[PDB]
């Protein structure tokens, strides 16, 4: 009863997402395509190395652009929140316009006339690189088939990324682990910066939160953009707002089969994952923050893997109901109020009921 | 066992331990980082001694009262000599290997005195919970489903709080009602907070998310009565309290019975 | 002239003719209120002097500090001068009313200059010093300013009612003509290339200004500092091009000035280095004016009736386009793409549908709510309608109020669809290409 | 597998072409199946029609 061109939008793309999917499982059999295919179905083709890749630069050069359309998109939503979060941690909370007042939450409690001249004014200076101290006017709440082609070539770079696959001062000790670590930005010094800036969790015990960013969590890492010690269209540093610009850039970017070897290299460098994952951060946490309801069950979604704190306690909460319809016996406790009677009741009746050799 | 059948029983049993104490509980890896948890002021040091490290002067430092490879063991730690490095005592500290001391003096204090307790509270939580359902979690999840919201706040308390009268005498003087204990209850400060959720649910940490909270909070604001205390249960947590026109009355008496334990 | 007098005769040892001019004419680290050339523009006439003593329109300062409130009220002109680092502020509510400052504080604005010494004097500092770059103290230069007093005078100045012929003594007299002094300094600040250059090029990488987030960026990371570095600043420019087109509907000399103005400076060929400074200042200037033309024209309604076949504002926007043509379609040409890029990409915003202005008054609403909007200002140091609810289970719709908050300023929760969203930027794009169609014939 | 694929990134890109186009009818929302019997059921409808009569006689 709504005939939303939005939903229209975002159901192609879960299609595309799916058939994507596909084409990169089906890819991913490659390797041991003459032990999975050839040799367990009785109807299979053969496959020979050189076809193989001229059919790998063939699926190249049918995704390319899509594929720069998507980074076009995703670097120009990735660009305005950097610039939306810069001048939040830049500007006077008092104003109206600041990012950090009560007044732009939106959604927790004006015209259309004036929402319209606002989003074309936005464009108008986004284009010419003319943005400054005025916020983007920017629905991410709206590019939900972005969402779900980003997902699917993401799948697709990770598949074929893994099909693929010191000490002293850089002790193993003095390395933060997946708890603190960021993918995709050189880890913060662990000595330059103290405590206050680059482990602010330390400093204030209070700072947890259920909406607690990881980023005020454990301090601002660091990326190796712009032209310092860079010649490449992906490496130059993402601070443009715009879509047209932004459009011109990555455009003007341009034996046994068991040793078929997957590249991934697109556009002429070679693709991880973990750097485009750290271009596209606050984008990326933002979808996996708004966007969960439809593209969280998507299999093998890189916003689910990489969710916030709501998607980890919401799984163990599950996995907790789960193993939890199973046993036959409850704690069945008799305790005291008291404090030595209630250590030791609890240490004897612990002890005898749940202990065995 | 009690935090895992806590974690088990979706309830907060707020026993908040060190950063290291519960990644290492997990069985993962410790890490130098974990030491801004563990004492901001001897991080401090490491960081100026480490940084010092890199200086050509740092030497003419050790020339000042000649360190080495000896501290002044705390209290807490028994008393006594421990030796730092074998064959360290004669030696002393050189800027050309302190590092590896620096990481040593780290495990000095989470590891090497802290191997058989944490070790002990690991093997118990791995024999009451599986190895699968132990990952995808760090510290922070743990601590924000332990301890739940590090502070007792009342806008969490917001969150999750249904309010429902049997009367329904007038609604503007149930919503003034309601700001004005709202209102009070906001100005309360940490610990009274704590036995007011203590009193509310039995138990000062609120749940992290709306989940967490096996039954669904309800407040029953019965008709006004002058002396009628208001009553809970913690069956289903639920709360009864007198339409009280006389605000202050009523906020000393809660007061003084959240006070009582 | 006597300082001039003095400095030429002046000893170079770490010395200067302009270090030894400035700093004895607008010695450095004074206020900027306080610099000569703003004192000069601000100083006018007092209300009271043309608006008699009974309630004649015209904005409404109150003065907390020296007692002006509840029926006690300082007009724009006292706000100043007479009232300059009061705790002065303006009141939302404007009943017509009249200055009374005079009979509270001394209003030291009661009695006028002479009008041709100050024209000399503002020639003479436009032309000696660059005491014009600086801002004042609302983080506006002097040309916005001005401008923004011109289309206030113009529009409060027709209530001038002459001494038609046809007791009290304490009065102030009030028997003399309103300020002419903003349109006639205007006109003559138009002229400088110097003034021109950074009214128009404010904003930019070098030029900054207190009243703007992009003044101090020091303390912040190399990060947010490149971010910020990047984006250049337009706000004070969509606000000079706003006010010079829409606003100052009097008088057209005024554009006819500028353009003629950056028309001399395009074409010059002895001076080595200002092709590429004047073609970059032109090209700025017809982008905002773009902007201004693009948003007056997307709000108005193309009605057939009475066959106007051109509004005032979009007037002036042509006006200004077949001014400058070769540059002024290929700016027309990058705010056409601007436009219309998200149109053919896929992810045109929602917004809601809007009915059209018959009229340009109408019209000027919203674009004035926009434009005139001032940049957000730095962090400083490092009856309730709003009413709380405690709601479980509250989730009709919704989808977007789940993310962290420092984001949730982009993100939103009577049709608001894509399709009309699409069709308004796609107007907007039609009438530009329109514009550039007509200019090319 | 050589074909399987090259026919699947056509269907891909037909299906994106207007995504990135912008040019996309719209449509109603609704709710996915759970159950293989729904998944049979209205691709009945979409797969098992006869293409138009021709018109009889002249
Ligand atoms: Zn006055
Ligand atoms: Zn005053
Ligand atoms: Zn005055």
């Amino acid at each position: 009863n709504a005939s939303s061109y939005l939903t229209s939008a975002s159901s192609l793309a879960r299609a595309y997402s799916i058939v994507i999917r596909q084409i990169s499982d089906l890819m991913g059999l490659i390797p041991k395509y003459n032990h999975l295919v050839y040799s367990q179905i009785p109807a299979a083709v053969k496959l020979t190395y050189q076809d193989a890749v001229n059919l790998q630069n063939y699926v190249e050069e049918k995704l390319i652009p899509t594929w720069n359309w998507m980074v076009s998109i995703m670097d120009s939503t990735e660009a305005q929140l950097r610039y939306g979060s810069a001048l939040a941690s830049a500007g006077d909370p008092g104003h109206p316009n600041h990012p950090l007042h009560a007044s732009q939450n939106s959604a927790r409690r004006m015209s259309a006339r004036g929402d319209f001249l606002n989003y074309a004014l936005s464009l108008m200076r986004s284009h010419n690189d003319e943005h400054s101290d005025v916020l983007p006017v920017l629905d991410v709440c709206s590019l939900k088939h972005v969402a779900y082609v980003f997902q699917a070539l993401i799948y697709w770079i990770k598949a074929m990324n893994q099909q693929t696959t010191e000490t002293g001062q850089n002790h193993p000790f003095f390395r933060r682990s997946d708890s603190m670590t960021f993918l995709g930005c050189i880890p913060p010094n662990p000595f330059e910066v103290p405590l206050a800036e680059a482990i602010p969790l330390a400093d204030q015990p209070h700072l947890l939160q259920p909406n607690a960013r990881k980023e005020d969590l454990f301090g601002r890492p660091s990326q190796g953009l712009y032209s310092s010690s860079a010649s490449s269209g992906k490496c130059l540093m993402e601070v443009t707002v715009d879509r047209n610009c932004l459009e011109v850039l990555p455009t003007k970017m341009s034996p046994p089969l068991t040793s078929f070897r997957p590249q991934c290299s697109f556009m002429g460098m070679v693709i991880s994952h973990d750097m485009l994952l750290g271009r596209w951060r606050l984008s990326l946490e933002l979808f996996g923050r708004v966007f969960m309801e439809d593209v969280g069950a998507e299999p093998g979604s890189i916003l689910t893997e990489l969710g916030g704190f709501e998607v980890k306690e919401s799984k163990f909460r599950r996995e907790m109901e789960k193993l939890r319809n199973q046993q036959s016996r409850d704690l069945s406790l008799e305790v005291d109020r008291d404090r030595d009677l209630l250590i030791q009741q609890t240490m004897r009746q612990l002890n005898n009921h749940f202990g065995r050799r | 066992r009690i935090l895992g059948l806590c974690l088990l029983q979706n309830e907060l049993c707020p026993i908040t331990l060190n950063r290291h104490v519960i990644k290492v509980l997990l069985g993962r890896k410790v890490n130098w980082h974990d030491f801004a948890f563990f004492d901001p002021v001897m991080y401090e040091s490491l960081r100026q001694l480490i940084l010092a490290s890199q200086s050509s002067d740092a030497d003419a430092v050790f020339s000042a009262m000649d360190l080495a490879f000896a501290i002044d063991l705390c209290k807490e730690e028994g008393g006594g000599q421990v030796e730092l490095i074998p064959n360290g005592v004669n030696i002393p500290v050189t800027p050309q290997n302190v590092y590896e001391y620096v990481r040593k003096y780290a495990e000095h204090r989470m590891l090497v005195v802290a191997e058989q307790p944490l070790h002990a509270m690991r093997k118990g939580l791995l024999d009451v919970l599986p190895k699968n359902s132990l990952e995808d979690l760090t510290a922070e999840d743990f601590r924000l489903l332990v301890n739940g919201c590090g502070e007792v706040n009342v806008q969490m308390l917001i969150s999750f709080t249904s309010f429902n009268d049997e009367s329904g005498e007038n609604a503007e003087k149930l919503l003034q009602f309601k700001r004005w204990f709202w209102s009070i209850v906001e100005k309360m400060s940490m610990t009274e907070r704590q036995d007011l959720v203590y009193f509310w649910t039995s138990s000062p940490s609120l749940p992290a998310s709306e989940e967490g909270f096996q039954p669904m909070p309800s407040i029953t604001i019965r008709p006004p009565d002058d002396q009628h205390l208001p009553t809970a249960n913690t069956c289903i947590s639920r709360l009864y309290v007198p339409l009280y026109s006389s605000k202050q009355i009523l906020k000393q008496k809660l007061l003084l019975a959240i006070k009582t334990k | 002239e006597t300082a001039q007098k003095i400095a030429k005769a002046e000893i170079s040892s770490s010395e200067k003719e302009e270090d030894v001019f400035m700093g004895m004419v607008c010695p450095s680290g004074t206020n900027p209120d306080d610099s000569p050339l703003y004192v000069l523009c601000c100083n006018d006439t007092c209300s009271f002097t043309w608006t008699g003593a009974e309630h004649i329109n015209q904005d409404i300062f109150e003065c907390r500090t020296c007692g002006l409130l509840e029926s006690l009220c300082c007009c724009t002109e006292c706000a100043r001068v007479c009232h300059k680092g009061h705790d002065c502020k303006l009141k939302r509510t404007s009943p017509t009313a009249y200055c009374d400052c005079w009979e509270k504080c001394k209003c030291k604005t009661l009695i006028a200059g002479q009008k041709s010494a100050r024209l000399d004097l503002l020639y003479r500092l436009l032309t000696a010093t660059n005491l014009v770059t600086l801002p004042n103290s609302r983080g506006e230069h002097l040309l916005l300013f001005l401008v923004q007093t011109v289309a206030r005078q113009t529009v409060e100045h027709c209530q001038y009612r002459p001494p038609r012929i046809r007791e009290d003594s304490d009065m102030p007299d009030h028997d003399l003509e309103p300020p002419r002094f903003a349109q006639l300094a205007l006109e003559r600040v138009l002229q400088d290339w110097n003034a021109l250059k950074s009214m128009i090029m404010f904003g930019s990488q070098e030029n900054k200004d207190p009243l703007s987030a992009s003044s101090r960026i020091g303390h912040l990371l190399p990060e947010e500092q490149v971010y910020l570095n990047q984006q250049s600043g337009t706000i004070r420019l969509d606000c000079f091009t706003h006010c010079l087109i829409v606003k100052c509907t009097a008088d057209i000399l005024l554009l006819d000035t500028l353009l003629g103005t950056l028309v001399k400076e395009l074409q010059n060929k002895y001076t080595p280095g200002r092709r590429e400074e004047a073609i970059a200042v032109t090209m700025r200037f017809l982008r905002s004016v773009a902007r201004v033309f693009v948003i007056l024209s997307v709000e108005m309604a193309s009605s057939k009736k009475k066959n106007n076949f051109i509004p005032q504002p979009i007037g002036k926007c042509k006006r200004v386009f077949q001014a400058l043509l070769p540059y002024a379609v290929e700016e027309l040409c990058n705010v056409a793409e601007s436009l219309i890029v998200p149109v053919r990409m896929g992810i045109a915003r929602p917004t809601a549908p809007f009915t059209l202005a018959s009229t340009s008054i109408d019209a000027m609403q919203g674009s004035e709510e926009l434009f005139s909007v001032e940049p957000l200002p730095p962090r400083p140091s490092s009856m309730l309608d709003e009413p709380l609810e405690r709601t479980t289970n509250s989730s009709h719709a919704n989808g977007a109020a789940q993310a962290p908050r420092s984001m949730q300023w982009a993100v939103r929760n009577n049709a608001s669809s894509y399709l009309t969203s699409a069709s308004s930027l796609a107007r907007a794009y039609s009438i530009v290409i329109r514009q550039i169609s007509d200019l090319m014939g």
